[PDB]
């Protein structure tokens, strides 16, 4: 005996937090198509994660869906220059966000205006978008990066190209050889010179 | 002594990793169910999360410096002329054919279509993620759990443009657009000149180019063969997306262990126990979660060394034999190269 | 009981076993134990 | 910037508490029985610890980079300063 | 030199208590009640 659960009324398609005979959680409700079994109550896929559960009042199955979500990555140019920034939402739609708005493969971008002319990626945003800061009256621009300055070879059966001129150049290349020694001395930084420090630390081992 | 009095042209298939599907986990959706107190309680760990972001996006962007390193060595994006005559040689079972929606030779179709990738990046408009779908997707719960995969920054499509401005600048001008500017040759005087390059005289190649392109044009149609006979061909490249699958699958369901902890739900243990009982369960459940978090992160860095040092040597490996004519014994594959 | 289980105690051995008899009064009965400290405690006895 | 941040991030962590009532030993050494501060000691030295192996694997990942690159490095000395390498783009883009 | 050091490191971290009364098993499995005897297994596993 528990007393009265005073259950409410069902509310779907909406981000709204969902009780079922005890399992709680926060997503939307939706109908679903599968044949849950007379005894079955909870749904579980493959990841050992419930995305389905029957409604104890009527034998409907709905599915379990948590909210939209994803990262939000802000791009921005450097301080000493602007202040105006850019905000990407990747992995959602710009529907479910809420003057530029803009939908990239690869997210949502809002502050960069999209422009048909192709440029050098500037910073890389992703899908291939890239975004610079540029003078088109300041502001980020957002545009497909380009992958080379169009060329095309004059192949024939019997022509060749044959230099008549060089010019030396010399192109600096770096690589590390090394970096800072560290030494770490582990009773000194795990403890502050304490004797009952160092001796439960001694219990630890040889880490 | 023995002397050889005649030769058969092979093409020998090298497959080299270059990158991977990009990671980044947000340790409070992850660790935690939304919950404040939880998340109030991860902050006592430090800068554990910061450590790990930075780590997976020093990860992600290792991938795309990988992948422009290798496939992104060229200056120009040289074309192919209209005339895909080259001396006999039929090269389009290689070259990308307009026909397709997608700019790939039947080759690249054939390697896209063994290898089936899990998560591509794109984007999932609250559509793909419920349904029967859901019930045979395991990459829309990886992703409710903070587990979310960042496409790369080079589509297939730029993959294939540089694919075929390498191919298009090795058969229209030799080595000499990988030092320089691109100097227009025959395809027959190119061949002369690896030939005299593996210590062979011109004259047995123009002698025999008849010979010769048929045996590349068999070699080349038996490629295909050879990649369709087996799907053990790509294995490599199969392996590391199983190796990405398998570690975003078992770091999702981590989630799952108690750590010695009464129930693996929080919402259970916030509303069994009291808050000054239920904390010491929250804090091994933390300690858990995060301990997985931290092996899923050094895994992912082996790994990402591991591509690293593939990616530099299939690097290696084109400028070696695309853009130029390697010497070194086996390196550009078995014979003389 | 500490470091070992005041009921699985007829199922073990020891080397030596000395009891100590003593009485002190009610409020300072938390004072007999490992690390505490008091006026029992520092004068009186001490547990290591 | 990388080691410097790493060792910054490394003393940084002992600020943090992993759960006991304090990050600083002397606090918990003054106001606590040793057998009630014990509980928060073995804490503090897990977390700590496990901060440290955190630094010597990443530091471990570093070095084997950086002997990579060092050996690459010596690679390109060997070929293209005591000698003439033919390898492409090995030793800069063009006839080396 | 370094496969044999380490495998004998990892065979003698078992000497360690990582905070548990002893660093023996069965020890603790006889010396303490299940209930007992869980909070120092769990330490033990986790430190090993």
């Amino acid at each position: 005996v528990c007393g009265p659960k005073k259950s409410t009324n069902l509310v779907k398609n909406k981000c709204v937090n969902f009780n079922f005979n005890g399992l709680t959680g926060t997503g939307v409700l939706t109908e679903s198509n599968k044949k849950f079994l007379p005894f079955q109550q909870f749904g579980r896929d493959i990841a050992d994660t419930t995305d389905a559960v029957r409604d104890p009042q009527t034998l409907e199955i709905l599915d379990i869906t948590p909210c939209s979500f994803g990262g939000v990555s802000v791009i921005t140019p450097g301080t000493n220059t602007s202040n105006q920034v850019a905000v990407l939402y990747q992995g959602v739609n710009c529907t479910e966000v809420p003057s530029n708005v803009f939908q990239t493969r690869a997210g949502c971008l809002i502050g960069a205006e999209y422009v048909n002319n192709s440029y050098e990626c500037d910073i890389p945003i992703g899908a291939g978008i890239c975004a610079s800061y540029q003078t088109q009256s300041q502001s980020i621009i957002a545009y497909t990066m380009s992958l080379g300055a169009e060329n095309s070879v004059a192949y024939s059966n019997n022509s060749i190209a044959i230099p008549t001129n060089f010019t030396i150049s010399v192109t600096t290349e770096i690589l590390p050889v090394s970096m800072t020694k560290t030494s770490v001395d582990c009773t000194m930084y795990i403890c502050g010179d304490s004797t009952e420090c160092s001796n439960l630390l001694l219990q630890y081992g040889s880490f | 002594i023995a002397i050889p009095t005649n030769f058969t042209i092979s093409v020998t298939t090298e497959i080299l990793p270059v990158s991977m599907t990009k990671t980044s986990v947000d340790c409070t959706m992850y660790i935690c169910g939304d919950s404040t107190e939880c998340s109030n309680l991860l902050l006592q760990y430090g800068s554990f999360c910061t450590q790990l972001k930075r780590a997976l996006t020093g990860i992600a962007v290792e991938q795309d410096k990988n992948t422009q390193e290798v496939f992104a060595q060229v200056k120009q994006i040289y074309k192919t002329p209209p005339i895909k005559y080259f001396g006999g040689f039929n090269f389009s079972q290689i070259l990308p054919d307009p026909s397709k929606p997608s700019k790939r030779s039947p080759i690249e179709d054939l390697l896209f279509n063994k290898v089936t990738l899990a998560d591509a990046g794109f984007i999932k408009q609250y559509g793909d993620c419920l349904g029967d779908i859901a019930a045979r997707d395991l990459i829309c719960a990886q992703k409710f759990n903070g587990l979310t995969v960042l496409p790369p920054l080079l589509t297939d499509e730029m993959i294939a443009q540089y694919t075929s401005a390498l191919l298009a600048g090795t058969i229209t001008s030799g080595w000499t657009f990988g030092a320089g500017p691109a100097l227009q040759i025959p395809f027959p005087m190119q061949m002369a000149y690896r030939f005299n390059g593996i210590g062979v005289t011109q004259n047995v190649l123009y002698e025999n180019q008849k010979l010769i392109a048929n045996q590349f044009n068999s070699a080349i149609g038996k490629i295909q063969d050879s990649l369709s006979s087996t799907p053990s061909a790509l294995g490599k490249l199969q392996d590391v997306v199983n190796h990405n699958a398998q570690a975003l699958n078992t770091l999702v369901k981590q989630l799952s262990s108690k750590f010695g902890a009464i129930s693996s739900v929080l919402n259970d243990i916030l509303s069994r126990l009291d808050p000054p009982e239920a904390e010491v369960q929250i804090d091994r459940l933390i300690t858990g979660r995060l301990q997985s978090l931290q092996t899923y992160v050094t895994q992912q860095l082996i790994r990402a060394a591991e591509i690293r040092a593939s990616a530099n040597l299939a690097a290696t490996k084109m400028s070696e034999c695309v853009l130029g004519q390697s010497k070194r014994v086996d390196f550009c594959g078995k014979g003389y190269h | 009981c500490y470091g070992v289980s005041p009921t699985k105690l007829n199922d073990l051995c020891f080397t030596n076993v000395y009891a100590d008899s003593f009485v002190i009064r009610g409020n300072e009965v938390s004072q007999i134990a490992p690390g505490q400290t008091g006026n029992i405690a520092d004068y009186n006895y001490k547990l290591p």
